[PDB]
RNA sequence: UAGCUAGUAGGUGGGGUAACGGCUCACCUAGGCGACGAUCCCUAGCUGGUCUGAGAGGAUGACCAGCCACACUGGAACUG
RNA sequence: ACCCGCAGAAGAAGCACCGGCUAACUCCGUGCCAGCAGCCGCGGUAAUACGGAGGGUGCAAGCGUUAAUCGGAAUUACUGGGCGUAAAGCGCACGCAGGCGGUUUGUUAAGUCAGAUGUGAAAUCCCCGGGCUCAACCUGGGAACUGCAUCUGAUACUGGC
């Protein structure tokens, strides 16, 4: 049930010998709409073939995570660089709110609503990689029996 | 406010139906879709994200034909209740009186529907209506007036109705030409391509 | 740390998790033991243990179970100048339901599970997670 | 990171205030032509910029930008003002309107009419 | 010094007509010290439309009071 | 009971004044830690008990003289 | 803004007032306040509330609620 | 107030914008000139930005345009920040008030929380009615107004002895 998602896709400029040079660059997000998402960002001449080598990176690592009522089992904490994330666990089907550099990586996972925020510099690979991060941060079930509760 | 070029042109740029200029053609003739699609879109844009965003915003807007200052209201009272922006927002479009006289079959058109509106034609629990921007609840009441029962446009109006799919929202009698509201419509109920991606997301980033 | 040994107290475990350490030690007090107990009952930790009377230290053993770490967050929101008073309606629910506050109501210790059937507030001592 | 220090010492914050200071939060003033002029040539945008200076009640004196092709103003007339920055200009942040007795209006100007206020041609 | 009186409501053209213990001072419409009816002009065609409270009414004019002889006969209207 | 407090005495000779400091807690509006706030009061004595730093208790009476609308009841520590 | 009072700082007996008060006439003394911001000029009435925002905070009080002040501008008495 | 009719399209559409951000533009005119803006700037003979033709795009009895107040502004950080070098430890030692202070048995109970008695009026924000073209509004009931004043209780902890 494979899905992608495009974020962000721009130019960039470069130093050569006298003169500059112009190439394509992406940040993309792919996952299975029920559990997992990965992601990857690549450059290269013409867009479709930059974007292609980001959508393989996505593929080259995948986080795998337990979705509870179509949002978070508990609230997790994310951290790349200066780009700190946080989410908190949504109620009642509403709560979707976020940018897309937060709720595309988790659009393409199967999240359905989440209350996430970033923190700190916004620059939107980081803010993804540590939404990533918060993913990596996220435990599963449900299952140990070590608290009442709830 | 009103739209003065050619009503089919909008649906030539879209390349999709909108119900616009409707009559007993029904539907595809002379609408000219990806026929005559004009000087832009043949061709696609690729463009800003920033597109749809706008161009798709104005396809959930003009299908209804409601204007921007409208449109933020509804998305004020869609976002009533955790009801959700992407759901209850259709409630305030389709429960509308100038919707309804539509359904109904009385315009062949949300336009001429509207019309009929403000040319007093109809009634609502026994009273005229002159205001076509008017919600309808459950157990209300829709009727034309029998001073205007044999317009052509109307009669035009309800042969084109037999050939629409009958909403599960609203009931009509044909031979009263009175209607009445049952229950308040639902996304996979609705069954049509309307939006969602982006009626979840209005006027914010 | 003397000039607030609660904080400290958290400080030691945050730390102590994580270096993944079995124990952690400190002075002991009235207050810590009493948390200490909070702990054990929540099952954070799996003894603590005083030696000596002549210079009292408290060891707590950190129950290691099912993965990594004991808590995700330990968080005192309380300071001794700036003290934080929450009324018993007013008690937070940490870690979106799945974790406890702790207030030091008027007597003692107590978990937010206790003091709002006690209808009991005070002042903050931890929300942990 | 200490509990009482802004008791001590309250922080400060910058406020806003205005880059058009003369308009006394109004969004016109009225004032009188002293200079009629044209500026000094800069930047690598060659044009002859008309400008005029306007004094008013209130202890201002600023230098305005006369927009609209074509003027005939004269010193000593009776003017309008409103703010708003120019960069093609020398530290100019008002614009002088055309609502004047004695200024000429812009001639040949079938659209954009609203801005200087030109009606519709004859015929 | 204190009268049993109209405050009249709805701004403009628009009366609802409440029956208030209040004050020869101050206010002409609110700041009154207790409610004891109204006399509602558009009361969806019902009878619905007037209520007094004969028995606060009859302890404030008792006590010392003024009533209003408006309001004396419109004691009539809510039997009796 | 009547309206008492306690606090130390500032200024003991003013004839028939003593000035007496009053402690207590406030929060702080902004910075929320709370603080103390000591308010003064002139206290009147015809019986001479305290000396400058001494202990007493006080009741309110009637205004007086400038900020003295106090009166001593008795002294409290008595001993050094 | 680094100076500020001086019926000010603490007492005594009448007279005035519904009544506290250096209200008011006498007489008995010499202080009192302030950098932990006294005090004085510039500007300005204040508030239910309104506006903004997620809130904190910021802005602001017409209009609809509630006080004060003021009556050509300055000044004096009566009536109560 | 409210409601119904009469012959007749009858009297009835303008305003801004069109490279990048931020969508709609091709062909001409001018040619570093003339005039635009929020910012780079647009303009020298093939200028999407200026002007003109024909169109496009948005709004509509309006449309554009702005002083003045907030948000975005974590860009004064109380929630919510930084101090090696971007913005900052103020050239370095002692030290009174101020502020801070280990551990335990008593004790005061200001602060705190608890409980109770008063208050947070009329409006108003939110939910649901009534009544006037819709709605506003004017009104009816709920829910709020996380606050504030006092009198008792408890003393974990800050102050105090």
């Amino acid at each position: 049930e494979l899905q992608e998602k495009l974020i962000a896709v721009n130019r960039v400029s470069k130093t050569v010998k006298g003169g500059r040079i112009f190439s394509f660059t992406a940040l993309t997000v792919v996952g299975d709409g029920n559990g997992r998402v990965g992601f990857g960002y690549g450059k290269a001449r013409e867009v479709p073939a930059a974007i292609q080598k980001a959508m393989e990176k996505a593929r080259r690592n995948m986080i795998n995570v337990a979705l509870n009522n179509g949002t978070l089992q508990h609230p997790v904490k994310g951290v790349h660089t200066g780009s700190r994330v946080f989410m908190q666990p949504a109620s009642e089907g509403t709560g979707i709110i976020a940018g897309g550099a937060m709720r595309a990586v988790l659009e393409v996972a199967g999240v359905h609503n989440v209350l996430a925020k970033a923190y700190g510099s916004t620059n939107p690979i980081n803010v993804v990689r540590a939404t990533i991060d918060g993913l990596e941060n996220m435990n599963s079930p449900e299952m140990v029996a070590a608290k009442r509760g709830k | 406010a009103r739209y003065l070029g050619p009503k089919l042109k909008l649906s030539r740029r879209e390349g999709t139906d909108l119900f616009l200029k409707s009559g007993v053609r029904a539907i595809d003739t002379k609408c000219k879709i990806e026929q005559a699609p004009g000087q832009h879109g043949a061709r696609k844009p690729r463009l800003s994200d920033y597109g749809v965003q706008l161009r798709e915003k104005q396809k959930v807007r003009r299908i209804y034909g409601v204007l921007e200052r409208q449109f933020r209201n509804y998305y004020k009272e869609a976002a009533r209740l955790k009801g959700n922006t992407g759901e209850n927002l259709l409630a305030l479009l389709e429960g509308r009186l100038d919707n309804v006289v539509y359904r109904m079959g009385f315009g062949a058109t949300r336009a001429e529907a509207r019309q009929l509106v403000s040319h007093k034609a109809i009634m609502v629990n026994g009273r005229v209506v002159n205001i076509a921007s008017y919600q309808v609840s459950p157990n209300d009441v829709v009727s034309i007036r029998e001073k205007a029962k044999k317009q052509s446009r109307v009669k035009a109006a309800l042969e084109l109705a037999e050939q629409r799919e009958k909403p599960t929202w609203l009931e009509v009698d044909a031979g009263k030409m009175e209607g009445t509201f049952k229950r308040k419509p639902e996304r996979s109920d609705l069954s049509a391509d309307i939006n969602e991606h982006l009626i979840v997301e209005l006027y914010s980033k | 740390s003397m000039q607030d040994p609660i904080a400290d107290m958290l400080t030691r475990i945050r730390n102590g998790q994580a270096a993944n350490k079995a124990a952690v030690t400190m002075p002991s007090s009235k207050l810590k033991v009493a948390i200490a107990n909070v702990l054990k009952e929540e099952g954070f930790i799996e003894d603590f243990k005083v030696e000596g009377d002549t210079k009292p230290e408290l060891e707590l053993t950190l129950k290691y179970f099912q993965g990594k770490a004991v808590v995700e967050s330990i968080q005192r929101v309380s300071r001794p100048g700036l003290r934080i008073y929450k009324r018993k309606d007013e008690l937070p629910k940490v870690m979106a339901g799945l974790g406890i506050a702790v207030v030091s109501t008027s007597k003692g210790v107590m978990t937010d599970r206790a003091a709002r059937q006690a209808g009991l507030g005070g002042e903050i001592i931890c929300y942990v997670a | 990171a200490t509990v009482n220090q802004l008791v001590r010492k309250p922080r400060a914050r910058k406020v806003a205030k205005s880059n058009v200071p003369a308009l006394e939060a109004c969004p016109q003033k009225r004032g009188v032509c002293t200079r009629v002029y044209t500026t000094t040539p800069k930047k690598p945008n060659s044009a002859l910029r008309k400008v005029c200076r306007v004094r008013l009640t209130n202890g201002f004196e600023v230098t305005s930008y006369i927009g609209g092709e074509g003027h005939n103003l004269q010193e000593h007339s009776v003017i309008l003002i409103r703010g708003g920055r120019v960069k093609d200009l020398p530290g100019v942040r008002y614009h002088t309107v055309r609502g004047a007795l004695d200024c000429s209006g812009v001639k040949d100007r079938k659209q954009a009419r609203s801005k200087y206020g030109v009606k519709r041609p004859k015929a | 010094m204190v009268t049993i009186r109209l405050a009249r409501h709805g701004a403009k053209k628009r009366p609802f007509y409440q029956v208030v213990v209040a004050d020869s001072r101050n206010a002409r419409n609110g700041r009154f010290i207790e409610r004891v009816g109204f006399f509602n002009p558009i009361a969806s065609e019902k009878e619905e439309g007037t209520r007094l409270d004969l028995d606060r009414i009859a302890h404030w004019v008792g006590q010392g009071a003024t009533i209003s002889d408006r309001v004396a006969a419109l004691i009539k209207e809510v039997n009796k | 009971k009547i309206r008492t407090l306690q606090g130390r005495v500032v200024s003991d000779k003013m004839e028939k004044s003593i000035v007496v400091a009053i402690e207590r807690f406030v929060k702080h509006p902004i910075y929320g830690k709370f603080i103390k706030r000591t308010t003064k009061l002139h206290v009147h004595d015809e019986n001479n008990e305290c000396g400058i730093g001494d202990v007493v208790e006080i009741r309110e009476c009637r205004p007086l003289s400038k900020t003295k609308s106090w009166t001593l009841v008795r002294v409290v520590e008595k001993a050094v």
